């Protein structure tokens, strides 16, 4: 590419490209160097947004809100706070029963094969991102297929991004990479907070211990095969 | 500066001058560092050894727990002081310290305030300038500075400039004989030490104890010291 | 041209000394192999030797005084502080197995035609540079960062510089070996090196067996450890 120097002295004027590792060059996918750019750009674009959705979560998890629905699944399940009633928002993804998970991860594995295919890229006017296109790009839910129409698209529902300045997207987009780098570096540093007590200066005596692993999405009372035999040792 | 005092000359028995530049230029600069350090060094543990301490420590300024001020400077000499702080407020001590000596060897902003090679090199001493433009970009303007806060250097001729960098020069010279002789006198030691003095750390180069995750050192009881 | 060379690093490496071939080991065909193959078979050994001496005084001292990882791994199992010569005697066997399997790896790369001839070079006995290692750039499926440089700070250096950090390494590589071997010929007969008396322990177990003294079999490993 080298446009990503450009871009990276948008993000900070400062600290203009910075790679140690170098990894712009590495061609983890033995495709074209454009293809390993796109990917580790779309990469830190999801990351991003995945951990400034899991930084407000985490904040209005931790300090009792919840939901006054039920979660029930008929005259009898969680009340939508008994999980809050199950500690800090690290014991509660392991209380939320068996298919809440399933339908949880399922639905973000849908929502990314949406994100992939080319055909729905393709129809929007992007393509992948690492054949070109635009990173971050989220199609269209409405135009690609989905043959019962649907209210909103994912990406503005609302509609109020509609006729916006270019300049001032493209100044969102670098806001958003920034932002993303920033909450990244907030919500593990929540994470090891849950696990590690001793770590940062702030956040002492703030966070619940969660004795149980933060990578293990299924939890010990999930009646899926193995599972069990999965979580039969620990570790670090 | 070949020789502010004439009697003195250019004293090096090392052989550490008329060597390459870039060295030439990194020790005139870690020669007026270390003296303003010191020069500074010795005016807070004079303002502390006398009596100094302010009317705060209000309002959960220890952690959710309120311990006075006065509190921490009942503990002796500056030495006593620097082992009473939390962990995270010498931390983020020495963060502040090492952002604004980071901001100093910053080759961008140095190129950009209209300087020379960076890490202290040609003109060494210069601390750049954090405002105007291309700098500081993300809120936070900064309505002070660094040198010159108030504006009292506004107008100095290049003549004045650098006859008060030679008194600077010297004066840190002086001062990183004193700072250091102070620090003996406190440690035993010195000539004339008298004037009570406390008593003195391990060897005040300990920085940071009782702190966690690599603070687990007992070895501060030896290594001659 | 051979000679010449070895002259000329040797002038440079010390001017006072110069070249010093008592043995004449540089006159000597080794697998009747000419004189260019022979001294390029020299020079990458004697570096070689000299890095591998550097690395293991680090190392030495870093076991010396305590300077575990931390958790989980292979430095669970060694006692916190048993001396340097007993840092490999507690470390499990299949460790030491695939340490010297890795360093064996290394070599091979180091050795391998298709490794030297992809970033343009040729074996060292074949004419090529002694010592030096090519970078990753045929091993299948790709490598995030090479060997030599990792962040590649070093791409800016005159050939100039690179000449005088080669003659640096040569003389650092001997006094290193000289050092290391004073630390392990203290360790075996006592009196040896002045200097060391009293402050390295005696070993009883052989330097040159590697699983002599062999450590034990247990699985670090936990989550599917299916080998029990
Ligand atoms: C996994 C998330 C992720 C990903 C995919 C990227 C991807 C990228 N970053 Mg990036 N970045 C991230 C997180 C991430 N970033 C975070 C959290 C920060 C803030 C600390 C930054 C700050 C940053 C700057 C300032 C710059 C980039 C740049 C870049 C681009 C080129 C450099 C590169 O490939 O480095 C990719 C690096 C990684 C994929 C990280 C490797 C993770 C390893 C394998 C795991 C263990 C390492 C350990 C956790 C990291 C060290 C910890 C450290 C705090 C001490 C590339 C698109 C450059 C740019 O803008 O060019 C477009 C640039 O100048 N990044
Ligand atoms: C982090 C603390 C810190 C540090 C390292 C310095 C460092 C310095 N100050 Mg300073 N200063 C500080 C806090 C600090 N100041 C605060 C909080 C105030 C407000 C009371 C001032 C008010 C101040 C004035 C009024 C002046 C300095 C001056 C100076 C310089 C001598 C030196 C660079 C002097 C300077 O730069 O003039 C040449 C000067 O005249 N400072
Ligand atoms: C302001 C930045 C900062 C500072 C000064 C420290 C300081 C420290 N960390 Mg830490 N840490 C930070 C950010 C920081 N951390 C972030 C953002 C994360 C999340 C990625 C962590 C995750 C982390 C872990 C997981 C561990 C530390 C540990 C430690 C200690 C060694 C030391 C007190 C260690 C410790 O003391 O554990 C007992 C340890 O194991 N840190
Ligand atoms: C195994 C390590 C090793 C290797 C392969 C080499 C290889 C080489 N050295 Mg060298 N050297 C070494 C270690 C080594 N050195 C050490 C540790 C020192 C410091 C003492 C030196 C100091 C040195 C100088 C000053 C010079 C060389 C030079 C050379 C080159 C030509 C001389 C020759 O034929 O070999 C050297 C001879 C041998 C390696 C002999 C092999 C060892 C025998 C078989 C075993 C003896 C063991 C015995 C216990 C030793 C007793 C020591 C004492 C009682 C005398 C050649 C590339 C010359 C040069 O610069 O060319 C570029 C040169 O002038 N060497
Ligand atoms: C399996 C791993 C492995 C492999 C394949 C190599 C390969 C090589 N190394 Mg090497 N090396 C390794 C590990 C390895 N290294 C390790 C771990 C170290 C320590 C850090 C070194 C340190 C090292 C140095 C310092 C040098 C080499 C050199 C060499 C080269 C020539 C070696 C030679 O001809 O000796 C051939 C040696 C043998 C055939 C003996 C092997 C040992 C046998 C198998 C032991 C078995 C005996 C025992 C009694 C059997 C037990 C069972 C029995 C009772 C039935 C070659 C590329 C040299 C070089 O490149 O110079 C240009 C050189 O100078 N290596
Ligand atoms: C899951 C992904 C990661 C797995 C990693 C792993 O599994 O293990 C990793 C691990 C332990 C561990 C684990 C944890 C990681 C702690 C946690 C896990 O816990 C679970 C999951 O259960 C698994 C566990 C228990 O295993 C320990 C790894 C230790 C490691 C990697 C030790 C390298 C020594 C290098 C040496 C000695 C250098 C020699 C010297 C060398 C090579 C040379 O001198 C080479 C050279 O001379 C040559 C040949 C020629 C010269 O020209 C050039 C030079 C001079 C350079
Ligand atoms: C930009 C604004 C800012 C924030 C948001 C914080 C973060 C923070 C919190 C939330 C507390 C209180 C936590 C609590 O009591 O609940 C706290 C404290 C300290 N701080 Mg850090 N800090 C510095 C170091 C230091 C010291 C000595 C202490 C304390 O004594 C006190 C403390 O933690 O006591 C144990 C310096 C000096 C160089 C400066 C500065 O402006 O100089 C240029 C700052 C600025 C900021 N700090 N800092
Ligand atoms: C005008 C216009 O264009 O209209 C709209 C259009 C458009 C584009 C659609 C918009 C949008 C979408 C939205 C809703 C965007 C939301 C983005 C979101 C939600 C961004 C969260 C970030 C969270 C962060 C950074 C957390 C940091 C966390 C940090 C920094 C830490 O915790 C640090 C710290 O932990 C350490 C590291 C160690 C500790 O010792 C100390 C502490 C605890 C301090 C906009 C932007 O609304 C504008
Ligand atoms: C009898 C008596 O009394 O004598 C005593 C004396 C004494 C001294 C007490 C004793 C001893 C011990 C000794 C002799 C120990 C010697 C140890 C030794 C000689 C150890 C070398 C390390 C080299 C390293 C790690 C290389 C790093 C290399 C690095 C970091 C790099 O490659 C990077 C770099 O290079 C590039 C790539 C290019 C350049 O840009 C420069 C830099 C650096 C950035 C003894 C044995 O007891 C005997
Ligand atoms: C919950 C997840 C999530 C979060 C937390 C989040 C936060 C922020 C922030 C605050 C830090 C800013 C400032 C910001 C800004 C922009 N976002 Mg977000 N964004 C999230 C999701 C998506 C998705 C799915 C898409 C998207 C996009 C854009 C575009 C460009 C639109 C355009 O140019 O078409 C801009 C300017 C679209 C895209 O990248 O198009 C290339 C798109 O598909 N965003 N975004
Ligand atoms: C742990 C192992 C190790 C140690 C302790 C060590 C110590 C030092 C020291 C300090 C005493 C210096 C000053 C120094 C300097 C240079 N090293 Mg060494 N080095 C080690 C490993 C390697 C490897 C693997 C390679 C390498 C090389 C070079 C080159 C490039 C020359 C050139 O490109 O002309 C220069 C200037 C590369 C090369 O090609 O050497 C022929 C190469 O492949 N080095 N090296």
């Amino acid at each position: 590419k080298a446009e990503l120097e450009s871009l990276a002295g948008k993000l900070n004027p400062v600290i203009g490209y910075w790679d140690p590792l170098n990894l712009a060059d590495y061609d983890q996918w033995s495709q074209g160097q454009e293809a390993a750019i796109g990917f580790l750009r779309h990469a830190e674009i999801k990351h991003g947004r995945v951990a400034m959705a899991a930084f407000v979560g985490y904040i209005v998890q931790s300090n009792g809100i919840c939901w006054p629905w039920a979660l029930t699944g008929g005259p009898n399940g969680v009340m939508h706070s008994d999980i809050l009633a199950a500690g800090g928002p690290a014991d509660q993804w392991d209380a939320l029963p068996t298919a809440s998970k399933l339908q949880i991860l399922l639905f973000v594995g849908g929502l990314e094969l949406w994100s992939e295919n080319s055909y729905v890229l393709g129809l929007s006017g992007e393509k992948h991102y690492m054949r070109g296109g635009k990173p971050g790009f989220f199609p269209s839910i409405k135009k690609g297929g989905i043959p019962h129409p649907v209210p909103f698209d994912l990406f503005d529902p609302f509609g109020l991004s509609k006729n916006a300045s270019p300049e001032k997207k493209a100044k969102g987009l670098l806001a958003e990479i920034n932002n993303g780098r920033l909450a990244m570096l907030g919500i593990m540093a929540f994470v090891s907070e849950s696990k590690v007590p001793g770590s940062v200066p702030a956040l002492a005596g703030k966070i619940a211990p969660y004795s149980g692993e933060v990578m293990a999405p299924f939890a010990a009372s999930d009646n899926l095969p193995f599972v069990a035999d999965m979580l039969k040792s620990p570790l670090f | 500066a070949k020789k502010l005092n004439p009697t003195v000359g250019l004293w090096d028995p090392l052989g550490i001058a008329e060597t390459s530049p870039e060295t030439i230029g990194w020790f005139r600069h870690a020669e007026i560092k270390h003296g303003r350090v010191a020069m500074a060094a010795f005016v807070g543990y004079c303002v502390q050894s006398n009596g100094i301490h302010f009317p705060w420590n209000i309002q959960g300024w220890q952690g959710t727990p309120v311990v006075s001020f006065a509190d921490i400077a009942a503990a002796g000499g500056p030495a006593d002081q620097w082992d009473a702080l939390s962990t995270p407020a010498k931390l983020q001590i020495l963060g502040v310290i090492g952002f604004l000596e980071m901001w100093s060897e910053t080759s961008v902003v140095l190129k950009a305030d209209g300087q020379e090679h960076y890490v202290r090199g040609g003109k060494p001493g210069y601390f750049p300038k954090l405002s105007r433009s291309d700098e500081m970009a993300f809120p936070h303007p900064v309505p002070l500075n660094l040198w010159d806060p108030f504006g009292f250097t506004s107008k100095m001729t290049p003549e004045r400039k650098e006859k008060a960098l030679l008194a600077e020069v010297n004066n840190g010279r002086l001062a990183m004989i004193g700072i250091f002789g102070m620090i003996s006198a406190s440690k035993g030691l010195q000539v004339p030490g008298l004037d009570t003095v406390g008593i003195k750390p391990y060897a005040g180069e300990v920085m940071a104890p009782f702190a966690a995750g690599d603070a687990s050192l007992p070895f501060v009881s030896g290594m001659l010291e | 041209s051979a000679k010449a060379d070895l002259e000329a690093f040797a002038k440079e490496c010390n001017p006072v000394v110069g070249y010093w071939d008592p043995l004449g080991l540089a006159d000597l065909p080794l697998w009747g192999q000419d004189q260019d193959a022979v001294i390029g078979w020299l020079r990458h050994s004697e570096i070689k030797h000299g890095r591998i001496a550097m690395a293991g005084f680090v190392g030495y001292i870093a076991h010396a005084n305590g300077f575990r990882f931390g958790g989980i791994g292979p430095q669970n199992v060694v006692p916190e502080g048993a001396s340097a010569p007993e840092v490999w005697d507690s470390i499990p066997f299949l460790a030491k197995l695939q340490i010297i399997g890795a360093i064996g790896v290394l070599e091979h790369i180091s050795e391998d035609k298709n490794f030297l001839a992809a970033d343009g070079m040729k074996h060292y006995m074949r004419g090529g540079k002694p010592g030096y290692f090519p970078t990753f750039s045929a091993n299948v499926h790709p490598m995030p960062l090479n060997l030599f440089d990792p962040f590649k700070w070093s791409k800016n250096a005159s050939p100039e510089k690179k000449a005088k950090g080669l003659v640096t390494e040569t003389n650092n590589g001997r006094l290193a070996m000289l050092g290391l071997f004073g630390f392990l010929s203290e360790s075996k007969i006592p009196g040896s090196v002045p200097a060391l008396s009293g402050i390295i322990p005696s070993y009883d177990g052989d330097y040159m067996q590697p699983f002599l003294p062999t450590g034990p079999d247990t699985s670090l490993w936990t989550i599917g450890n299916l080998w029990a």
